[PDB]
């Protein structure tokens, strides 16, 4: 009964060149900050938030996919874009053309990650207009948490490197973080250190609990002893390492202590969301000669 | 009454020596000896 | 109970598995074990549908009906 | 089959052209090899719908260590109801 | 297709004192116990759980507001209090009259709360039936997490008492307010701590010594605008730990773990039912959105 259709007009009419581009993938999953149906350029991809003169950011980018609206192409026209739009659980095809090529297979996953490689593998620049698009970096789920993770690891010894040479070794440190093994396969990833600045923000957060979490646990076990404490907490002190139990709190005051613990929950709670919940969606059939793959959409 | 459950943290049987029939018990038996 | 509560109750229901096993890792402690358990999602059921018991060939089998199906994550739970 | 039961997708490589793998929980049973006190009932029958537990263990030779560094609730996609 | 309206009967006339608070509080959201048409008003209230003799404890009021439904309402007759229904996932009209008043806007988030700043301006008593209906409180997801922050931080400065600036105000861009303890439960606040001297200690084991390493060579020159919270001096604690040289195959065991259990911190410092606002109108101060499933 109800209809669904996100078609996008433009100023100037696009060129040759950057037709075939995007004739490339006309299947995919692109964002879009509005619901309606008629719309400018300037939410569609990634260039609302994202952007060569600005900062390049991660978690600025996963704030704002949770709360975005999905969309997927079905016809190019020059100048007007035609989308459809994605529904809470609504079952649509979705051809996979992603630079570079992992490989999808069914009843797996699918994470939505913004992109943090290269550019000329993400981004599509549309000359007539001005304005960059953007095309998500899509991912199975299980790489998506990996496939960032050794990147962060790789991301804090970079900042190792920069300030003393003798503490880390570059063929230490390349042969175990650019090669990502999943599925049996391997994949050797764009490095990209030709000069990794999207995930400064998250290397800033995990070293600053780092510090602050084993400062904190003591004072949080010696202040809740009770007769009705919780049995599981008593195994727990044989975890915690034993230089970790001889801090002396006296050193810190009262009042330095209460803004550390709300320091401590405070990127507890804005670090865990970011990890785990953005738009993410199932797959149940795939085919790899016509590489496409019907999906569903689940919010949240 | 399970193998996975074996040291569980309040289990079924509590020790309850009474302490006045311990003495007692003791002394009898040191005058014998 | 939605899902704030339901963690804090699967933790009571698993708290001897947790106290059995954790008494080795005095000894060796490797990070690679610390990992204990998982709860995924699998969809909704509608209130007040009686689970009907049933007997097969003995074992007891329950049924759901109006049963509706919604995956989710695994999300590591300790 | 009861004809309704759960269902997992077990996967670990494409290996075949097609061949898939699924576990329903009497047959997750089999594999995990837990005492038969923490469920004694489907033990009796779990065990007659399979051998000892080396026919489905032959499939996965890592479940030794699939289970050591925890990677066993990663592998499966939970999949509904038979039809 | 569906309906969703719940009118409730009520046994006495409604007084023209406590109808004109009903009347102001036209678009509100308040939940109710069981899924029917008719119902009586003493599901109506949040205060079922939240009463005045009953020293309230508001993480076990907050425990409560998952499970119930959500309603909104549509009029005030002077006898018959008339609902509408919240169901996942449906579109529906919202309107903030809600006191201590936020600004929200197109493309914002949302969440339901206890009252945790005034309960007697934000609670009416009914002195004709004798009952008392308690209203939550919508807030925006950043200081919806951002008071549930405050207020396990002060469980755990009261329990060592046995001052209030640095305990009881929830701090926000422009504004500080004050948080409304004087009676509270604190063993249902307190099993939430107990859950957190679990997954904090466990976290202090796994620590990668390399992003330990990073701090010792940010904060003690390099000065950036968020690590001013070490004021510039390194704590003593970690400057034991990075004795051991670096290796990059531990870090990347330990930091994977360091990821699974903050996906497990989702669990603890959950809000209710969410509310994804799409549009927002400023004048009229009405909204639309979808109810999400707990």
């Amino acid at each position: 009964a109800l209809d669904k259709s996100i078609v996008v007009n433009l100023t100037s009419r696009l060129f040759a060149d950057e037709l075939a581009a995007l004739q490339s993938k006309i299947g995919s999953v692109l964002p879009l900050g509005d619901c309606h149906r008629l719309q400018n350029i300037q939410a569609l991809g990634l260039g609302c938030v994202c952007s060569r003169e600005t900062s390049p950011d991660y978690i600025q980018i996963m704030q704002y996919l949770s709360k975005c609206t999905l969309a997927v192409l079905e016809e190019v026209r020059p100048d007007s874009l035609r989308l459809t739009r994605m529904d809470p659980s609504d079952n649509l095809q979705i051809k996979n053309v992603y630079a570079p090529f992992f490989q999808w297979d069914s009843n797996t996953q699918l994470a939505v990650l913004p992109p943090l490689f290269s550019r000329k593998d993400s981004t599509i620049v549309l000359e007539s207009n001005g304005f960059d698009i953007v095309f998500p970096m899509v991912v199975p789920q299980q790489l998506g948490h990996a496939i960032l993770q050794q990147l962060l690891v790789y991301h804090i010894y970079s900042k190792i490197s920069a300030g003393a040479p003798g503490d880390v070794n570059m063929a230490e440190l390349d042969l175990y973080t650019t090669n990502v093994s999943f599925m049996g396969r391997t994949y050797r990833l764009d490095v990209d250190n030709t000069d990794l600045r999207v995930l400064d923000d998250l290397s800033m957060y995990l070293c600053i609990l780092s510090a602050l979490v084993p400062r904190g646990c003591l004072r949080l076990l010696t202040a809740l002893v009770r007769h009705d404490r919780h049995p599981l907490t008593e195994v727990f002190e044989g975890v915690v390492p034993d230089e970790v139990t001889r801090i002396d709190l006296d050193q810190l005051s009262v009042p330095d202590d209460i803004t550390r613990m709300r320091v401590m929950f405070s990127y507890l709670q804005s670090l865990s969301s970011i990890f785990n919940l953005g738009p993410r969606l199932h797959v149940y059939a795939y085919s790899a000669e016509t590489l496409a793959a019907s999906c569903w959409y689940s919010p949240r | 009454t399970e193998a996975g459950r074996f040291w569980a943290p309040h289990p079924e049987n509590v020790l309850f020596i009474h302490k006045p029939t311990m003495e007692e018990t003791r002394r009898v038996a040191l005058g014998l000896r | 109970k939605g899902f704030a509560e339901v963690v804090a109750m699967i933790k009571d229901h698993f708290t001897d598995v947790i106290r059995t096993k954790y008494i080795q890792l005095r000894h060796e402690l490797y990070i690679n074990r610390l990992v204990f358990g998982a709860v995924c999602t699998l969809g909704t059921v509608p209130f007040d549908s009686h689970p009907v018991h049933q007997s097969l060939n003995s074992l007891p089998v329950l049924v759901f009906a109006n049963f509706e199906a919604a995956c989710g994550p695994w999300t590591v739970f300790l | 089959e009861p004809l309704g039961t759960f269902l997992f997708s077990f996967k670990q490589e494409d290996n075949g052209s097609s061949m898939d793998m699924l576990l329903t929980p009497t047959s997750l049973f089999m594999l995990s090899g837990m005492e038969a006190a923490k469920a004694p009932q489907t033990h009796k029958v779990a065990g007659v719908w399979y051998g000892s537990g080396s026919g489905l263990a032959d499939f996965i030779p890592n479940l030794s260590e699939l289970m050591d560094t925890g990677e066993f609730h990663t592998l499966l996609t939970p999949v509904g109801p038979m039809v």
